[PDB]
């Protein structure tokens, strides 16, 4: 057997032992700070231990036997596989981690790094990623409350139970001889240490007040950090509406600046709802230069041929879709006016448009997803400009394309060349 | 005192406007003190209204006489005339809202008791005061310093506001009378200034409010302590980063190309050769690097800063002269700052030359000897090598950096660009060229 | 009959129905857990009940008759809208917020989602986004305090009215025991346990020791909130303030670092400051850019074509090329004193004068010769032509600014794509060719 | 006549060894003038310590005379230049007044005056460093300990000054056994400097009016100066991730942007393991974005120093020369394309030249995957369908299907900067269209 660290299978025993180390650092701390659940039930914690240690030695089986990516390749030889992982620090750390029995129970804390590679790969592949860095740094936080808290109890034991006003009372009373009461107070003098709260019992020795000033100043550092980052990703959750509010807001003051028109005013604020309520607000050619050409021209050539699988005459694209620019045409609007110069050709795409010749009157036909618009300006007494009126009629996205880049696209398809040219010729053999 | 004031380079109109903030801040923060507080007694009551005499009177004197006296910018041109700059006063929002403030309130002075909330409407001033803020932090030379002086006036003026508001309430409820208010028995204003900073930090530690109007005033005092703290010490992180930003940009752009230099393989002597180029140009250029600062700028203020500094330097030197100085002018325009860590040789012999550089603050040397080692002249800064680039090519003497010197590059595509418009200077640099073969 | 939700009588809707949600919750919260605004407001709770029930009727009659596109098309047809609206999930939950102790109203407190897209399609709509923002802040720490107000009651009343310490005291006594004095001490509490101060006496049992735990832990995430929340708000209210400072604190340590003449240092620091008190300091292609073309073309052609009716092109009525030109134009100004065209030199651009004052000059000294005022482009000469009466492409003259200048620009090449298929490209020729004359 | 220069090890063994006396100066000469039994028990240990605190304050004079300056490019040697820019400096006069009975520190604060030298060392050790966010980070928990501790001496001066004992919010009356061992005094001192500057509040009220005072100027100052604090720490444990969160956010705006457009869930993982494969071989960081701001010999030299296993092994790098070789690799921007896809097919565009750098990919026939030869790290193609053969029966046409086998690192060269490269170096370069016109006359 061999394994890649992409497997769906590896991200699965990656939860399964993301399980027992967050078992083993909370449960652990609190059984070995607190000496009451063992000697009131120390079966669970046999059972427990068991499962916590054979699916560490488990851990340590597939870390042996998974491989990993040299010369793009995956390795498969099990010799070299067992060497590379004998010369590795996190071996190190299991072979120093698997030396009832709290104390070698608490030498079984050092197996983190899994925890952190759940982390990662959850964190790439979830999608409530948001989801998983709230759920993960307050998990950070109850940690720290839980090992404060257990801290505590363990500083209390050292020095005696009510001797003093500081610590916790005296276990003979019945009431401070729970369980769930030593640590509910002990988990609620952390969050009052911690949090930077007050309203503790004042300390009054040595011990307690280098303790409560070492831990108010963890607490500052603790809670300006993981309670700084909850603040962060709380308000970086809302980061691509908070940039199209941005350019709204923006726009806004330069309009509000330049005295202009209020139908401009409403036209360019419902452009602006229109942007936001259809969805399509992220740039994608902002967002999406940073990935490289390959997979942008796959991502290209998926989905515009799902859109685009309506191709007119010339079947096989996938090298006239490199280039295609979207744009959206307001409805109302003109997309050439009755005689002008032409650069560019406009396809059509989920877009009902028609034609027009005197600006509002005369739809001759309307239009479906098929066809171009300047087929005819890229002899017949005619050449390099449109001659048609073409309005817009609904919120229509389309297409724009350059004549250089279609003939550099179309050298290597002169069927489709011939093809252009004669079509655009008979469009200019039924119109003149 | 003028007509034509001008509004930025005249210390004695920001001296003025140190006078009218004065006047200012002195109603914005005693309005409150004297209204709720027992200082203004019959005894100094004659010294309260000579204040607020001086105060009017510059209030008054300001706002009839400089108001309309300085100068301002319409129609693209300067304003320099009396009239129409006074109908421009008059015609603007700032002299409906200064007659909106000075109010003559002392005919119900004389009527109606000695109240300074009949005085409270001279508090709409904050053009004013907004005004001299902006003057100031644009005047000053490092005003980080004065950003995070006005963000603490701001806080201790809300607190002076809600130490005036907590004694305003104890003073409602009878002095004394309860436990949460205030008692007497010492000095008022510092025991609720006490009251103030511990409510208003959200510290708590008080004594715990009785009754509805306490309980009610106890919980709106923290909750906007809370908005106000955490939004003006937001102000000053804000201030603060945004004065270290220049060293914060540097550290992180030197400890990202340290961290992938350590991330990769590259041995320590060029791990210490990049730390030390970064040492010295913060040492001597406080930036990263200049285009990125310069080409945001308009062409025509870009040329008179470049042409400045660099031509004065090339303007020392007549290796070029005879020559069109508009050609020197575009040449000036297109340079780039290059830097030479000491030691190295920035073109060798037998290699490719498509550069031409001009040293500015260096010191470079040739090595032309019996195996280029020995130098033949050091050129000190204002000088120039080049000259393959010219020639219409390989290397003669290898030049090498003696110190931390500093190049200004001259690409050979540029400099053919240049000298095809121009046939004179090629000429006479072809020349050049033919008596420094 | 169909509303649009783009349309105003939809935001109308849109205000009229984040009433009745907002005080479904705030209200209804408030009602089930203090039972003395339930037992003495019965006929007001009544009234304004039956409203809440009639506009959540009129609500799913509104969704179940809105508007949606297809294709840039919105449907008309309501089989297609009331099929469309059944199988999203909204009339699910429209459907559960509706069915018949306000245990029937809890399912009732289920329309979520409407006040969301209220506060969403008012930031869009509003002039004030920052202060909306500061609203809506505001409105969501105010339904948090009062929600946990109601919950901290709600467990004094289950544990038992002043038995214990860390409980709101016995409710027999006429001190705490009035409605308003049982819901502001309640609010004072909440407020004291969710902005983390904590000067409430402390829990005694391990019930209470619980849920004050999770009350400051839920308190300090909403303290982390707030604060990230409203810093961010004053920073992006005063964003444009703090770019243009770093831009200026960015120049000015450059130049005082540089040791550059002080003049020239004064003169550039004047100019921007006149471009910030002109308003212009951000530039308009950069947000046109997410602005679409024909939209960039409509909020450009009002008020550059007015300034260019001005200038002497408009003889004919050749606006193709005029949409052309301010489709391209470089809107730059100058600082006074300052020469824009240094005579016999390279030239790659054309000015359009617009809200300036200009002088042809000599070279040596500044003689006015003429006095270029807004109406007069100039520039022309750096394009291609005869040789007349003068030499080649260069600057025939010194042209400098009296006082500051707002120039539009026009290059050499967008100058090149715009001067096709016109007799303009010929006309300014000749009035060239009669400047080049004389 | 020995200069030291700023930038060796020996200057900054130098401000490690000034950098502590200044600490120690700083940290207890107001502790020592505060708590008076510090003074009164231990005498030997501040006379031994305070007399070599004074020899290296003269060693710094001593030093500070013989240090050296960058002027005009070249390090100064001469000692009266060096003597003449020390004493026409603000230094000078700050070391002479920090260096002007064995009972009082009081006299001796001056010595707190090397600020420049101790903030000289931690600006020298953020350079020097390995581990920069966790020095800021140790630098910033530095500054809290000072200032904690030096307003605890502050606050014990003024319950000294106002009497021990005499009311609540002082120190209580140090006869008690208790409340009088030394440390006692300074832990109770320090926890109540870290409950005020700190903004908790547990500690007793204030009575007198000064005691009053001194609280409201003491939360303001800890609130001020922790505002500055929490806020700087803050942002240095956010900038300690750097290149986790921008690559988590755009790894996020690929995953809105992959759950909008509907794009099939096999590509969809497919993107997310190429995402996987670039932050797990930690090929993150961009090369010439982050290395935007070097001149071009360096930027050449790291060039050589990382891509010496392209260097010493390819066919190009098998003849050619040193400039030639340098050019190229500054030239060159390396991109990895995911296996069993496409780099480059049999009919298009000539617009880059490839170069195999720890890959293992194979030239494939047209239909299915049927190999023809590996092509391994040394090899490379491209340069048939980029430069212009003459004797070709096509021209910019690819003559074969090249797909990925393995993920492979590979090098995108544009014509335009090969035809910058091979200016006014022919010989390989006509060797180059040498071999690929051989292999045209192979491969038809
Ligand atoms: N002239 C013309 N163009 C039409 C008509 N119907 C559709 N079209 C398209 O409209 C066009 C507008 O741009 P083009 O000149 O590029 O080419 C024209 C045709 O492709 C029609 O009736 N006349
Ligand atoms: N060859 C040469 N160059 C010199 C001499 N003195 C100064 N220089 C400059 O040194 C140069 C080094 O670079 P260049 O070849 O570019 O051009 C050469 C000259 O400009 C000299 O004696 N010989
Ligand atoms: N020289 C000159 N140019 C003028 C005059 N009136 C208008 N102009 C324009 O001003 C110009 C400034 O730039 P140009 O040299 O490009 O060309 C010149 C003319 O087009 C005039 O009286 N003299
Ligand atoms: N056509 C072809 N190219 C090959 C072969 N083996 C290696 N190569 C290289 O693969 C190439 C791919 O790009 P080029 O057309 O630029 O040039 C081709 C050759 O340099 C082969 O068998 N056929
Ligand atoms: C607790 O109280 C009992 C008697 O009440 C006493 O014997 C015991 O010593 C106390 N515990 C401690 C730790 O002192
Ligand atoms: C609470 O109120 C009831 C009402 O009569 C009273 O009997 C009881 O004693 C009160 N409890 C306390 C603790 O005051
Ligand atoms: C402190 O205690 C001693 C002995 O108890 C006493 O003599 C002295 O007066 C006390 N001082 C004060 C200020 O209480």
């Amino acid at each position: 057997i061999v394994v890649d660290p992409s497997s769906n299978l590896y991200y699965r025993w990656l939860t399964a032992i993301a399980l027992p180390v967050f078992y083993n650092w909370y449960l652990l701390i609190c059984r070995a700070c607190f000496d009451e659940l063992q000697s009131e039930y120390l079966m669970l914690w046999l059972v427990l231990d068991y499962s916590a240690d054979v699916l560490y030695v488990l851990d340590v089986l597939v870390r042996a036997r998974t491989g990993f990516l040299e010369q793009g390749l995956m390795v498969s030889d099990t010799n070299r596989l067992w060497q590379h992982y004998k010369t590795t620090t996190q071996f190190k750390l299991d072979v120093l981690s698997l030396v009832n029995y709290p104390e070698v129970r608490f030498n079984r804390l050092l197996k983190f790094s899994r925890l952190f590679e759940f982390f990662d790969r959850t964190e790439t592949r979830t999608n409530y990623p948001n989801m998983f860095r709230i759920g993960n740094l307050v998990l950070y936080i109850l940690i720290i409350i839980h090992w404060n808290a257990c801290i505590y109890f363990a500083i209390s034991k050292f020095i005696g139970f009510g001797t003093d006003s500081w610590v916790y009372p005296n276990i003979s009373i019945p009431e401070h001889g729970r369980l769930s009461r030593k640590y509910i107070y002990s988990l609620y003098w952390s969050t009052l240490t911690l949090t930077t709260i007050g309203e503790t019992p004042p300390p009054v020795k040595d011990e307690e007040y280098l303790f409560v000033v070492v831990d108010f100043l963890v607490g500052v550092l603790i809670f300006a950090t993981i309670v700084g980052n909850v603040g962060s990703m709380i308000s970086n959750m809302n980061a691509s509406r908070a940039e199209f509010q941005a350019k709204i807001d923006s726009i806004k003051q330069y309009m509000q600046f330049r005295k202009v028109t209020k139908d401009l005013e409403t036209r360019v604020i419902r452009w602006f709802d229109y942007l936001w309520a259809n969805k399509k607000t992220v740039d994608e050619k902002e967002v999406l230069k940073s990935l490289p050409d390959k997979l942008k021209a796959e991502i290209a050539i998926n989905v515009h041929l799902d859109t685009l699988k309506k191709v007119r005459i010339f079947g096989l694209l996938v090298e006239l879709v490199l280039k295609l620019r979207p744009t959206v045409f307001s409805p109302g609007d003109y997309i050439c006016k009755k005689g002008d110069i032409g650069k560019e050709m406009y396809i059509i795409n989920e877009g009902k448009l028609a034609v027009v010749a005197d600006d509002g009157v005369t739809q001759f036909v309307v239009l479906s997803d098929g066809s171009y618009f300047g087929e005819i300006s890229i002899g017949s007494k005619s050449g390099n400009r449109r001659t048609a009126n073409i309005r817009s009629i609904g919120y229509s996205d389309l297409f724009c394309l350059s004549k250089d880049d279609l003939m550099e696209a179309l050298t290597e398809y002169p069927e489709a060349k011939k093809a252009l040219e004669e079509k655009g010729r008979q469009i200019l053999m039924k119109d003149n | 005192l003028p007509n034509s004031i001008d509004s930025y380079t005249d210390r004695l109109y920001l001296l003025w406007l140190l006078l009218v903030t004065l006047a200012y801040n002195w109603n914005c923060c005693f309005i409150p003190l004297r209204l709720v507080f027992p200082y203004q007694t019959a005894d100094n009551i004659h010294y309260w209204l000579i204040a607020d005499i001086i105060c009017d009177i510059i209030y008054l004197y300001d706002m009839l006489f400089i108001q309309p006296r300085l100068q301002f910018v319409r129609g693209g041109d300067i304003i320099v005339d009396s009239n129409e700059l006074r109908k421009h006063y008059r015609t603007s929002t700032k002299f409906q809202l200064d007659v909106a403030s000075i109010i003559p309130f002392d005919i119900c002075y004389l009527f109606f008791g000695f109240n300074p909330m009949f005085r409270a409407n001279r508090m709409l001033k904050y053009t004013s005061f907004f005004e001299f803020n902006h003057h100031l932090e644009s005047i000053m030379d490092k005003a980080y310093i004065y950003r995070v002086i006005r963000t603490t006036g701001y806080l201790l003026f809300i607190l002076h506001i809600n130490a005036c508001v907590y004694y305003w309430a104890s003073n409602y409820e009878g002095i004394g009378t309860t436990r949460w208010v205030y008692d007497g028995e010492g000095n008022e204003y510092l025991r609720c200034y006490y009251w103030a900073v511990r409510t208003l930090i959200t510290i708590g530690g008080l004594p715990e409010p009785q009754t509805l109007f306490e309980i009610v005033f106890q919980l709106l005092n923290f909750f906007s302590g809370v908005f106000v703290f955490s939004s003006l010490i937001g102000q000053m992180r804000d201030v603060i980063g945004a004065a270290t930003a220049n060293q914060n940009y540097f550290r992180a752009c030197m400890d990202d190309t340290i961290a992938y230099m350590n991330n990769y393989s590259i041995p320590k002597l060029v791990q210490k050769r990049v730390r030390t180029w970064y040492e010295y140009t913060w040492d001597s250029q406080r930036m990263l690097d200049e285009s990125d600062l310069l080409k945001t700028l308009p062409t025509t203020v870009q040329l008179a800063l470049a042409i400045d500094v660099n031509f004065s330097i090339i303007s020392k030197v007549d290796l070029f002269k005879g020559c069109d100085t508009q050609m020197i002018y575009d040449m000036l325009l297109r340079l780039k700052s290059v830097l030479y860590l000491p030691g190295d040789f920035v073109c060798k012999k037998g290699e490719i030359g498509k550069e031409m550089y001009i040293i500015k603050h260096g010191e470079v040397q040739v090595l032309g000897g019996p195996d280029g080692t020995k130098v033949l002249v050091t050129l000190k800064a204002g000088s120039v090598f080049g000259e393959i680039s010219l020639l219409a090519n390989r290397r003669t003497a290898n030049v090498v950096a003696h110190g931390f010197a500093n190049l200004l590059t001259l690409d050979k595509k540029t400099l053919q660009e240049i000298l095809v418009h121009y046939p004179d200077s090629e000429r006479i640099l072809m020349k050049k060229a033919r008596v420094l073969l």
